[PDB]
């Protein structure tokens, strides 16, 4: 599990210093700020159908009573210009918060805790994350548990053994063909049938797809090996 | 010979899953994975 | 899940076919590309909001022939193979249910084919393989067995399913048949994707509205002004439609973006909904639907998906 | 029954405790033991 974290970690580090692209959602926001300013600034440039789009050039051309027309020209689109850079920096600041809100909500969710919700914290089951700083943003290094190589097996709902239905306590009951085995669902590990893995309730009959099997006791043999004990302490106490 | 080809987009691998009323899959083995996540 | 992809020419709506109203407009400098990287910004993010709903699987998971679910009835959601889109008899009546001048309409990058199919793919997941299609690779487990793990997630230990199972069955395939029922009897039903279709055409109607409107020029058509008067003339008048035009296309731009942020914020949670109640278990009371969850069926929809959530 | 059940402190620190049996399924299983123990000693007197 270790050798497996430190190797999966080594593979985030690498490809953050090979690829150009990982860094996409960051780098589209400080792309869309400077095109934005940018564009605004290219406005102060344009005419808005005045004469000139130099107000000194304006002003050392006309006299005052048409001189002000072209001017009210240039603040017109130039005002026009600042409510169309604040209305996408509103609209913008309105996306980036519902990403600070959905990232304060994964901190909270997957750093200060576990999550049970599937793909919150990544594909896998996840186990834990690790929050890294990045210009404007947050990583989160989402540490996953995945089921690996699988087999197939026979299963079934429950097993029967006194004519009383038998089912897991925790986990699953599967056949590797030959025997029965009740094992945890996430992960292969085969145990024994037992009274101490298995709860009863009500009777074969009942229950579509129950098969048969016997369920071990753990304590019938120790009051049997007790019993044939006590038969060799009664054998012995023939001899006086 | 390399030129710009058009066509239908594939979903992804098709792949029927072997379900039977009796048969249950188990994974034998884990691999632990970190994923990176990136948020304005 | 998202809305029609718009795309209006900027230079075609204030100035269409006219070189002395373009030969203008270039005067008012970058707005017009504005107008078209907003509604190309906008026209992109409706195919990544349907790709984050319906692409959360990257393998097309497939029914069996045999139907063995259990006593199960899923037919009437998986797949419909005679018909020539592939989708569910729910998905096809869902269908049925939703009814010049530089607009164009662009068309979604994923066809409703492709929608049904990745929705058939999450589903047919769903039944085979639990939620493990979601963790990892699918793994199969017997449809009861299933829903005994889903009863056992819900606090109810799984002999509650396996010494009911007629019952559990018959009330699924019976519900099932309450959804179907549903759908063919009332016209409200479907409302909140209807509403979505309606707010694009009402917004869309305005904006050609729009190109009747005078400004307090002499004629509301740039031919005219063209037609009936000199160069110079015609500057101050063409001038008018030039700006009322114009802060049309402004204010319609920003009405959108602010109903794309509101298709987005609804996309996510779809892609949540699909995450948290299809590909999973949800121990979060009433995200799943109305009672304790157990699982959940996607459904397509024009512009949108429909959730079928089971609950105990 | 002790499967159903886990055990803590004693019958004054609760607040609306009642009184039942808990039953306690190793106790029978040794009974069954016990008869037969006792019948195999009753026997074993008559050599
Ligand atoms: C299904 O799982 C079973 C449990 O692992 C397995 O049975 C076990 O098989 C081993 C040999 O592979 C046996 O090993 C013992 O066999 C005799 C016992 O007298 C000795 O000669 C050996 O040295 C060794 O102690 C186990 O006894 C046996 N266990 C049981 C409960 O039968 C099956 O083989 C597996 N079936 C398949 C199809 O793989
Ligand atoms: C699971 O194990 C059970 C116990 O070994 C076994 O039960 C036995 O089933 C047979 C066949 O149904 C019964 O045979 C009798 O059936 C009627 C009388 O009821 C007669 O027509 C027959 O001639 C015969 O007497 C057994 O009586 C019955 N035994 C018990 C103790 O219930 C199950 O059949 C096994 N099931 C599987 C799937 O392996
Ligand atoms: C729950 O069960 C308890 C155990 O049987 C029971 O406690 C018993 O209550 C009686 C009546 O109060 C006590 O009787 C004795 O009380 C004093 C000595 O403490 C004497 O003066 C009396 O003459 C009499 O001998 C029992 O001593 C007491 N048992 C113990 C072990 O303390 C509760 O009353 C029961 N409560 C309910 C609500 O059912
Ligand atoms: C687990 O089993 C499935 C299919 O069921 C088995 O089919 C036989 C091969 C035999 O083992 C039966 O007793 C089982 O019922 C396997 O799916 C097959 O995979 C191979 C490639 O490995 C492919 O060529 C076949 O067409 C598949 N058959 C079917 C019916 O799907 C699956 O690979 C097995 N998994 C493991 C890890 O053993
Ligand atoms: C579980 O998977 C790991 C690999 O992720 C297996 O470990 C490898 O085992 C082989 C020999 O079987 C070695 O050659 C490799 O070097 C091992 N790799 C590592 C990272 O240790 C492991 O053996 C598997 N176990 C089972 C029971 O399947
Ligand atoms: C699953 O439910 C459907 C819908 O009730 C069943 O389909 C109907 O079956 C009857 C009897 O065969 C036909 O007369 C109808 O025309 C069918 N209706 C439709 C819409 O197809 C289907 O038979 C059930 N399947 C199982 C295995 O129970
Ligand atoms: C599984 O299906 C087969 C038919 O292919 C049937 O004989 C068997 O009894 C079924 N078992 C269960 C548990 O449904
Ligand atoms: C048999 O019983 C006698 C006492 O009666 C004792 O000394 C002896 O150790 C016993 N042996 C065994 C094998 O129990
Ligand atoms: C519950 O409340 C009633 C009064 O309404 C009281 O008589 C009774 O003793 C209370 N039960 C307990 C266990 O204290
Ligand atoms: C008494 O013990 C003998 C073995 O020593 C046994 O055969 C017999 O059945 C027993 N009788 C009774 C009444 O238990």
């Amino acid at each position: 599990i270790a050798n497996q974290f430190n190797s999966a970690i080594g593979k985030i580090q690498d490809s953050l210093s090979s690829t150009a692209s990982a860094l996409g959602k960051l780098q589209d926001v400080v792309n869309q700020n400077a095109q934005a300013l940018n564009t605004l600034v290219k406005q102060l440039s344009s005419n808005f159908g005045a004469i000139s789009s130099v107000l000194n050039d304006i002003l050392a051309r006309l006299d005052k009573v048409e001189a002000e027309v072209q001017i009210d020209r240039l603040i017109t689109g130039r005002l026009q210009s600042l409510q169309t850079y604040v209305t996408q920096q509103l609209i913008r600041a309105a996306e980036i918060r519902a990403s600070a809100n959905l990232a304060a909500t994964k901190m909270s969710e997957c750093v200060l805790g576990q999550s049970k919700r599937v793909d919150f914290c990544g594909k896998g089951y996840h186990l834990m994350s690790f929050p890294q700083s990045a210009p404007h943003g947050v990583v989160f290094l989402h540490v996953t548990y995945v089921p690996a190589q699988e087999k197939n097996f026979t299963t079934a709902p429950a097993i029967c053994h006194d004519g009383k239905a038998h089912f897991p306590r925790e986990g699953v009951f599967v056949s590797n063909g030959t025997h029965w085995f009740v094992t945890q669902r996430n992960f292969y590990e085969p145990q024994i049938i037992t009274t101490h893995n298995t709860f009863v309730s009500g009777n074969c009959d009942v229950v579509i797809g129950i098969v048969n099997n016997t369920v071990y006791d753990p304590l019938q043999p120790e009051l049997d090996s007790f019993k044939e004990e006590l038969d060799k302490y009664f054998k012995n106490h023939t001899s006086p | 010979s390399q030129s710009i080809i058009a066509y239908t987009m594939s979903l992804g691998a098709e792949n029927s899953v072997a379900y039977s009323n009796n048969s249950i899959a188990i994974p034998i083995n884990f691999t632990i994975s970190v994923t990176t996540e990136i948020l304005p | 899940v998202s809305m029609t992809k718009t795309s209006v020419d900027c230079t075609m709506y204030i100035c269409g076919d006219s070189t002395e109203c373009s030969n203008l407009l270039l005067q008012y400098g970058s707005f017009c590309t504005q107008l078209n990287r907003a509604l190309t910004g906008i026209a992109v993010e409706q195919d990544k909001n349907t790709q984050e709903v319906f692409a959360q699987v990257k393998q097309i998971y497939k029914t069996p022939p045999i139907k063995d679910f259990g006593g199960f009835n899923f037919s009437q959601i998986l797949p419909d193979p005679s018909k020539p889109s592939k989708r569910s008899f729910i998905e096809d009546l869902l269908f049925n249910k939703v009814t010049f001048n530089g607009l164009t309409v662009l068309p979604p990058l994923l066809t409703d084919e492709m929608i049904a199919q990745y929705t058939s793919a999450l589903l047919a997941g769903t039944i085979t393989s639990g939620w493990t299609f979601g963790a990892g690779a699918a793994l199969q487990i017997p449809f009861a067995m299933q829903m005994a793990y889903r009863f056992n997630g819900i606090g109810v230990t799984q002999n509650v399913l396996y010494e009911n199972q007629k019952l559990i069955a018959n009330q699924f395939n019976s519900a099932i048949g309450k959804i179907q029922d549903s759908l063919s009897s009332t016209a409200s039903a479907l409302g909140k994707l209807q509403d979505v279709v309606n707010q694009n055409a009402q917004a869309l109607n305005t904006l050609v509205k729009q190109l009747s409107s005078n400004f307090g020029a002499i004629s509301s058509v740039l031919n005219d002004i063209l037609a009936r008067l000199d160069k110079v003339e015609a500057e101050v008048q063409i001038d008018r439609l030039i700006t009322g035009r114009l802060q049309s296309l402004q204010t319609y731009v920003t009405q959108q973006l602010i109903r794309a942020a509101e298709i987005r914020a609804s996309a996510n949670l779809a892609a949540t909904k699909m995450s948290e109640c299809v590909l999973g278990q949800s121990k979060r009371v009433d995200f799943c639907g109305k009672g304790y969850h157990l699982m959940s069926f996607p459904q397509s929809a024009p512009h949108g998906v429909v959730f079928l959530h089971v609950t105990y």
